[PDB]
């Protein structure tokens, strides 16, 4: 699972 | 001891909470009929198999845009405005915000239907993006959505005016950092009163750690199909939980706070302009 | 065409597959009674949630296991082999091996059930590892899990006898490489002529990938609660899926193949033997 | 969401 | 059927190839005695070995051009505008674009013969960057390459007239990120309806996988020293190589097209303006 | 070898007119300025009330956006006007007045450089200001005046626009030095002499800009101990004023003969304080 | 309420603490003369700069040592057994060791002296590693120390009988992993009734957390010249400074204890086969 | 003040130079007619094309191994020993060490044939790893390479006869690490009279570096096709170049150094042996 | 060994 | 691009 970052 | 939602109904009567901050998930737009693109069953999704996707996901990763910016496109010609209208949900977010009581609204849904329903920009934080607004690939120029609206559906890929690089909505794809707004959260969380929770287990960081990120004396409310997520794992004492249909749920909450009538007139009202 | 449950069956009481490959989750050993430690209900997770953990998942972490080795004991005293039973789907998967139809078996479960139901180990890829050895997280020696035993059912810290290190059981942790005996998968997946999947979606890596591996010609039947994964995203016209009760499909394929009896029997005896 | 590696 | 290439020159005579879309290397610019500063033999090379460079490459590190810009600068006074001059391989590429034939040329170079030949900035993919133009590396203020030309030529290090902060060729250093232009590609490749590759053997990513980002029906045509690369791992039908010299093989396809008295014109008037 | 007269005397020839400074704390703890990493100050205390797992952590990013109050202790205490400018600075700035400054590169975040009156364009704040801010969500600029009521009302500063934090232009852990930064390119190789005060020269990329000037540039420092890169590759010309860094300021201003300029200017500056 | 170095003093001769945990730094060593490396002034400084090091700490970097294993050689000359001997805190914590007192030492020094003083390598942790033993970079052989002793007394660098690698003694470089036995810390700090932190600031991690690793109930005396770190960030109710010179805050502990003249006889031995 | 090739012959013939480190590539293996993997006209290239490679260095790589291992073992089955012969190179580094001047070989090449000229491993660092042993992937064990010999030759993937793992020769892929041998640096280098390059540009680390590694007294004779690298970048003033065919030019040294006789013997007489 | 330039 | 086997 892949994460826009914070 | 333990709340109840009338509890809750007459803390927001009283305006002792007028404060409120929500966040909601993809389940309150499932009962707009927003198509989950990554399940079998929808026209986007046999749509979307004709393209050499490895998941879903890919939908969302800047390599594979570049590489062929088709398959997003047809997901955002599937979920431009006007495709698709807000449901009760979205409605009664939208009284809380017209009573004054909503501090900020956090949103994981990419539908845009929070802002269709009246709630203006400043109260949302869109945390994954927006199709109201695009931005060329090349020359960074902004653009408002209505701009390459025809190009999008007529499937062809929308190029800049100026230099023709790709115009590219302004959803945020993976690896790229979270929007600006999300950063309001360091004021919101703190100086809420109430926490509201729609449709969403929020298992996904950040959002999850904002779950305890309100004071412990302020009241977490819960309307899933589920009770998962840091709300299971850390639960608080002022915590109620509205488990089973969202939407009905939400028509619960609406008649204990005697907001029934009041909301199938705005609805009235808000599909009449539709 | 496309082909049905019934027609696997055929093709395995035909000898038109002899090479099963299966890959199991946790579905299938809920119905032994195993309890989720993420989800809220169970005395585990209540247990669990006696120690500062951030979340569930916490416990398969070193981090906080040589901050506070306790939770992670709480959970292998409860999946310690003997309190758990082996259900119909492991002695299904046993009758396969027994009639020589099983090349192999990876399984994600840590309970221990495929090796109860009596599946050699040479058949068995433990991906996620086994209580039914140890290792001393000082000294690196080796130790038969039993050695352990007493102390973790008396909710002592389990200590090496030569450096009095803390002896962990060999379950893979979070950020730790799989067993090397997972590399069998370069071998297996070619030579498989049917691909078994039950009780698990596969959506994560590097499973996903491997629902892949098999020639084109191969079958894959699914038999989950619901049809997502790999499967989903990238169908196959051989692919098959039994969606609903693990159990139930089980037991509608053991009776298409014919082998109810032979079954009632082996749980008899095995069953028995317990 | 951690994984365990491939070597 | 294979095509030769007069069959290529043909297509562009009947302008069923109209949309040509270039990718060049250092091959085109060596016939202009183009030093190869990795290559001993050259005065520019000798004059970088004055410096405490542990490998040439270090010319484009910015940790090593914040230490001492002074070799940067004297690489870029020596390939700086009016040096050097086109040859007729950027002459044809020029007649290219004057024809109305050209989408765009992509160029690893920084000797800037694509812009001294004629061709306009638009039309042009300066993938390693430019001494066109040029940045201020403290208040990031941009500058006209001919702004800094005196200093360049005086051995001086260009100051910002703003800040006095040392302003910067818009040359690609290395980890720095690829200019914003390259994205292009997105839209130019799918357009394409002719593939043209000179002095290049695409042996890097991202140029490598560009060759495979025009559609199949579309002709490859490579005119460089040898066959490798993604054109020799993955040939297509109507792919087409010229190998052996550069300018012998442009000249062949010049006289093919019939376009051999107009380049000498060309060449001649360019070559007179100089 | 040289001496402290002899650096002092090519000052008053002119033959170095081009003089890089380099500076840190110890140039400012005469001036009262607290370490806030160091127990027994008030502002210690202050920052013990809240949830900070070490003192640092008030210049990390996760933890002020999880909590952006301890910080903003740290700021209304070090804000402009709470602390006065020392001799040291005084001597920086008299160092500007006759034209020979030609860079003064801080550690520093206490300000003192500006308010002693030496111009922005002559400062490299190393670690950032407090002079200017910026809004975390919108990212628009701010005077640090605009905020100022509210940090010294322990209010966290919200922007007029949006409520997103403003936060001071302090550079916070992981992030990058400001640009300004860059000028050291053009800067030491210029110098003709470069002056260390008040910093033990333990961090990078600050250390290894010591060697940065030409061979043929004096080295001078005015610190307690001599370590760092002056230590470990010392050179011909490098001079060392080891002990108080006040007294070697004092001693230097003595040597130059600028005892009473700098009595006069410290006279009409406090004044004006 | 407070407790008192006398308190603590009691508790010992009571025996109420009898699992004593012990963390040390370069503060007790000092008193022996170990010069610090890193501080211009000492022999061991002046020998490092005969070398093309950029920094000191560059001795414990494994590139360097790679390309140049003199100058680390020439540090471990220097601190290798025999050379320097213990003082009256070493063999304060050997008599806490023969009174069956000491759990477990940890130390950050690696000047070898906690051994000389006679405590048993089963009682130490040394986190930094040890001049005990040593490891072939080649083959991964171990060595006792004695093997290359002579090597390292004559400037030689030691290579292996077997393959003729460099024998490096099992010092923790930068970068590496810290040794095994760090990990009794998981069993050893729970099971702590006293924490003596002695002659160190503890500013770096995992040292720095390990004193809040201790139950609530357990006194933490400091005995070092500043109160600073964890103990000053974090204060409890238990805890105890003395504050000031090691060797005097030592001294008057022993004699609260009434252990002088057992001290004074054990120095005379140990000194005397010394 | 600059040597000739012949000024080194006699200070090998008057052992002046008797620690002789060597460095080759690929450059010394083509006379034998060795067949580059990745450059097109040969069978291996072609039998290569077959699979789903996306280019040739993929044959190093761990994950397409493990995806599909025919490729790579079609490389094997190409290179494994027998199949080709040393050259004049190879018996002259066997010569040299026979005469006692060979301190250390470091090779790049993967064709074993340093082994098979009759230099002992312990000579050797074959940096790249060698066909000549194998370890299976699943269960570690080591095996000689004709265990697998057969399996190799008949177009089989090598089984472990233990756990049936694949057996991987022990070709060192990217991402791995350089064998340990490859440390020898550390002192072979240092303790070099005379570093010999043969048939490699060294343009890549870390054996460009290993090139400035030598004492600045110590001759470096590069026989190449260039000069290029670190030796053209870096020159010192004891180096010698003997540009041109390697073949020649060492064979040029052969005759200079009088051993052209005992050479035809040892060639006579070993490929009698074979 | 070569360095690169990165694609954003 | 190139790929490297990594120093230990
Ligand atoms: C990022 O994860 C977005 N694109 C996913 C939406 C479906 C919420
Ligand atoms: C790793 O993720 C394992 N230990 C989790 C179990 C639930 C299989
Ligand atoms: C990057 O590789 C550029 N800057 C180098 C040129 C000389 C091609
Ligand atoms: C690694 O780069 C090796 N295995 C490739 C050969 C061609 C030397
Ligand atoms: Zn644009
Ligand atoms: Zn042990
Ligand atoms: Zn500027
Ligand atoms: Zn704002
Ligand atoms: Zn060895
Ligand atoms: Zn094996």
């Amino acid at each position: 699972r892949s994460g826009k970052v914070m | 001891g333990k709340l109840s939602l009338q509890d809750v109904a007459e803390l927001i009567r009283a305006r002792a909470c007028q404060r409120v901050v929500v966040m909601v998930g993809a389940g309150i737009s499932t009962p707009s009929g927003i198509p989950d693109f990554r399940s079998p069953g929808s026209g986007l999704y046999s749509n979307l198999q004709q393209y050499d996707l490895p998941y879903p996901e890919a939908i969302f990763e800047l390599p594979f845009f570049f590489h062929n910016p088709k398959p997003f496109f047809t997901l955002a010609k599937e979920l431009y405005p006007g495709n698709y209208k807000p449901n009760v949900t979205h409605y009664f977010l939208r009284l809380l915000h017209d009573k004054g009581l909503l501090l900020r609204l956090y949103t994981q849904n990419i539908d845009g239907l929070e802002r269709v329903s009246g709630i203006p920009a400043s109260k949302l934080v869109e945390a994954h993006g927006t199709f109201a607004s695009a931005t060329c690939t090349v020359c960074q120029r902004p653009f408002p959505g209505e701009d390459i609206r025809a190009d999008v559906m007529a499937d062809r890929v929308p190029r800049c005016p100026v230099c023709t690089g790709v115009v590219k909505p302004d959803i945020v794809f993976f690896g790229e950092p979270l929007p600006q707004r999300f950063l309001l959260h360091v004021v919101d969380f703190p100086m809420a009163d109430l926490l509201l929770i729609l449709g969403t287990s929020l298992e996904v960081e950040p959002f999850a750690s904002l779950t305890e990120a309100v004071r412990s004396s302020v009241p977490r409310l819960l309307i899933n199909r589920d009770l998962v997520g840091p709300l299971a794992w850390h639960p608080r004492s002022r915590d109620v939980a509205q488990l089973g249909d969202v939407v009905h749920g939400v028509e619960s909450l609406v008649e204990l706070l005697g907001w029934t009538e009041e909301m199938r007139d705005l609805v009235q009202r808000e599909t009449g302009k539709l």
